[PDB]
């Protein structure tokens, strides 16, 4: 039962996001060394990565067992709360450690200058000291997943119409990853309550995110996409 | 909401999301 | 054996530094309970007067825990200023009334929802309300209160910090030391619920750093020099 | 900064810590 359900998510996030071992990296080098308020070039592909990526995740959210059982209302609330959450979660599971680099879902591989010059601003060494927190924790796709998962899926979340049916679905989400954790890796004990504290940190940095959405919007050239612009306040 | 919404009720098709992406981008 | 006595120490050390709603005189104050303003100064001069001293009480509390002091200055520094709004929030959250609807600070002064917003916290009164009505199911007690204070202030992941890993292993005692706790009271998955409720007290507590911004346009004068200390960029 | 860190490196009193409650409330 609970295999099943760690299978679910764990081919829901594969169809989802690809791992880096897929992924043709490609690097641009403008840029790259002055830190700039805003690169209007690099901010264009990065918003419509992101963009994409948060189709991706609702595509992922879909897949997850239960989630289409609640109310549309819902759906969105919880969707609109963790979208920020999966996204920076998703990155700085795409961190090469040797590079300093992330790589997103196109294969464009950007440096700690660039992931600032390209929006991030005041939130980039947060995002690096995230990803290399989530070092030690050596998630595959299922832990990645089901972090996601647990996330997207909380009860607590403002404005939700059934707060409780919510909750019965993240209950399960929580021992899949227990239980996952202790068979996956027996040396470490307490692994299971350090991975919950990073959603901790994660949730931190995108309330973060959320502020850094606002300056964003007069440096831009124009107008924020769409879809940002609807997931964001 | 407006795009999130098709999202949700996605009878799913690539035709159908690839004209929720564009609007989606802009 | 270390683990039975370190709830003690930290069941100890938050009765000293917090009066539990147990043992104090309520008052109540009229003006500005009905009307929602953008700050009645009457109500912003108490409650920055009491979050200064309840700051100074977090401190008290942290030179109790096993370990803090050995850390150095800096860090100790680093770790207080980063959990204190954490901690303050955590605290007057634990202080609510659900009959009445209101909050007890540390002299008695009990405040309803419209006068929580008017004293300050603006646009979060409905976030601080909703967690503390969150809490409740879990029926916390002082052992837990504190243990959780000390969990999110001993965090290895804070930015800045000297010896990262020596926090880290002061505070992988404390999350052994709640998980046996709850497993001795007795929802039968408690544990990963609580840490759950980090993670949306962290997220709250973020949102209320731009709040201190917005606040500073709003009050009168300057910020207590304390407060403006501990938050600071 | 200047508080915080005499609160911390303190030898408790109570006359110590009511000089840095009044500097702390200003
Ligand atoms: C809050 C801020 C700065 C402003 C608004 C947007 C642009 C939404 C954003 C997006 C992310 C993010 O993580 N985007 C990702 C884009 C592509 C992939 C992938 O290809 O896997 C992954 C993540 C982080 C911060 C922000
Ligand atoms: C972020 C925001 C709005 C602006 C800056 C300050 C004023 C620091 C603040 C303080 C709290 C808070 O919780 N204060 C407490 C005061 C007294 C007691 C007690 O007596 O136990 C407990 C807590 C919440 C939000 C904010």
């Amino acid at each position: 039962e609970v295999g099943e359900l760690i299978e679910k998510v764990r081919k829901a996030h594969q169809e989802t996001f690809p791992a880096l071992c897929q992924l043709g990296k490609y690097t641009t080098n403008n840029s790259s060394e002055q830190r700039v308020s805003l690169d209007i070039d690099l901010w264009d592909k990065f918003s419509e990565l992101s963009t994409k990526c948060i189709i991706k995740t609702v595509e992922f959210a879909k897949q997850l067992p239960g989630f289409t059982t609640l109310t549309i209302a819902d759906q969105i609330t919880l969707l609109k709360a963790a979208c920020l959450d999966i996204l920076i979660l998703r990155i700085c599971t795409r961190y090469t450690p040797e590079q300093d680099t992330m790589t997103f879902s196109d294969g464009l591989t950007l440096n700690r200058t660039q992931m600032h010059n390209a929006g991030f601003g005041p939130l980039t060494d947060l995002v690096f000291a995230f990803a290399n927190q989530l070092l030690p924790l050596e998630m595959d796709d299922a832990e990645t997943g089901l972090l996601s998962a647990i996330c997207l899926i909380c009860g607590d979340r403002q404005d939700l119409e059934q707060p409780d049916r919510v909750d019965m679905l993240q209950e399960p989400l929580l021992e899949a990853l227990k239980v996952y954790v202790r068979k996956r890796r027996p040396s470490r004990p307490h692994m299971f309550p350090k991975m919950l504290m990073k959603i901790t940190d994660l949730r931190s940095i995108s309330a973060k995110g959320a502020e850094r959405v606002i300056t964003l919007k007069m440096e831009i050239p124009g107008s924020m996409p769409p879809l940002i612009q609807e997931m964001l306040e | 909401h407006k795009i999130l919404h098709r999202l949700l009720q996605d009878s799913s098709s690539p035709v159908d999301l690839a004209k929720l992406t564009a609007e989606a981008t802009g």
